[PDB]
């Protein structure tokens, strides 16, 4: 539960697979709408990649010791509430596109 | 004569693998080579038969067994600069590995993602050759060490 | 910022019936150096993680039935499924793989008539 303008942090860890991927991905899908790409993360130098629509609202941080990708969401709105899915990208898919967490935004 | 090059009191470190440093004085050798290069301070421990990382795997690959010595000293003067070193470079990432005793002189672009690089950059196409940081005002791990 | 257009809105397919779904890209997703089309096909069952079915439009995913076959030339990309089953029904999407920014132009619900 996040009020409009609140900051939300989401973390996911790959299970059964130990790193071995050169990209990580974030997707926002509202129910009844198609998946929309947000940002891509790089294991070494930070990719710092953001979609133009989500630019300035999304921050990407990766910690090797934590082994979990971090996404920070700011200026949340009723339209913003959606299911966000942690994902990755190696050659194709290797159990890297994980599940999603529902977000509800209300005062 | 490898006896006068051991007690010369002009080297910082002198580690020998396999061959003892007191037995090569009277031992015959077929071919003797020397790979002279300068690295950072933290990269000195990586030069060993059996290590891994981003420098000992993509730049200078070392075999599993080594029958020789590792000569490395400190300069930090007569060379280097104040405020940053902008003279030498070193490869960081590489899409493919390298066999031991092999030199890579190709200025390729590392492909992190699935988009084709080599020429076009902007996203998932970073520059592998990085710059050093030889500054005499830092500590010990940031000094240039010439490893031969 | 190439948006991808995918049609139709709905697909009515009987069990054991071949179906063809096509996604059109505004710009060709073939890289000149490799001369290879870039695109990804995704399956989206309800309450399930997004899953890649076909990659590059030339290579099937590991542990994926030969019934799912995709052929794409230039801007036009086509995915053909055969012997459709109740488990198979899902939303189908086309993801551009050619260049950043990534655009999800996928978009086709699958239903059983």
């Amino acid at each position: 539960l996040v009020n409009p303008g609140a900051s939300l942090k989401m973390s996911c860890k790959t299970s059964g697979y130990r790193f071995t991927s050169y990209i990580i991905h974030w997707v926002k899908q509202t129910p009844g709408q198609g998946l929309e790409w947000i940002g891509a993360i790089f294991p070494e130098n930070d990719d710092t990649s953001y979609s133009q629509k989500f630019k300035g609202k999304a921050t990407l941080t990766t910690d090797t010791s934590s082994s979990t990708a971090y996404m920070q969401l700011s200026s949340l709105t009723s339209e913003d509430s959606a299911v966000y899915y942690c994902a990755r990208d190696g050659e194709n898919v290797l159990d890297y596109w994980g599940q999603g967490t529902s977000v509800t935004v209300s005062s | 004569d490898y006896s006068v090059l051991y007690n010369s009191a002009s080297f910082s470190t002198f580690k020998c693998y396999g061959v003892s440093p007191t037995k090569l004085n009277d031992l015959c050798f077929t071919n003797v080579y020397a790979d002279s290069f300068v690295i950072r301070g933290d990269e000195v421990r990586q030069i060993a038969p059996g290590q891994t990382g981003n420098i000992a795997d993509y730049n200078y690959k070392l075999p599993d067994d080594f029958t020789g010595c590792v000569i490395a000293w400190n300069s930090n003067n007569l060379d280097s600069k104040v405020g940053g070193n902008y003279n030498y470079l070193y490869r960081l990432f590489r899409k493919s590995n390298l066999k031991p005793f092999e030199r890579d002189i190709s200025t390729e672009i590392y492909q992190a993602g699935s988009t084709p690089c080599n020429g076009v950059k902007g996203f998932n196409c970073y520059f592998p050759l990085q710059s050093y940081g030889f500054q005499p005002t830092y500590g010990v791990g940031y000094q240039p060490y010439r490893v031969v | 910022q190439i948006v991808l257009t995918q049609s139709p809105s709905s697909l009515a397919v009987s069990v054991g019936e071949k179906v063809t779904l096509s996604c059109k890209s505004s710009q060709s997703l073939l890289y000149s150096n490799n001369q290879k089309n870039y695109l990804a096909w995704y399956q989206q069952k309800s309450g399930r993680s997004p899953k890649l079915l076909l990659h590059w439009t030339s290579t099937r995913e590991s542990g994926v039935p030969d019934r799912f076959t995709g052929s794409g030339s230039g801007t036009d990309f086509t995915l053909t499924i055969s012997s459709v089953k109740a488990e198979d029904l899902a939303v189908y999407y086309c993801q551009q793989y050619y260049t950043y920014p990534w655009t999800f132009g996928g978009g086709t619900k699958l239903e059983i008539k």
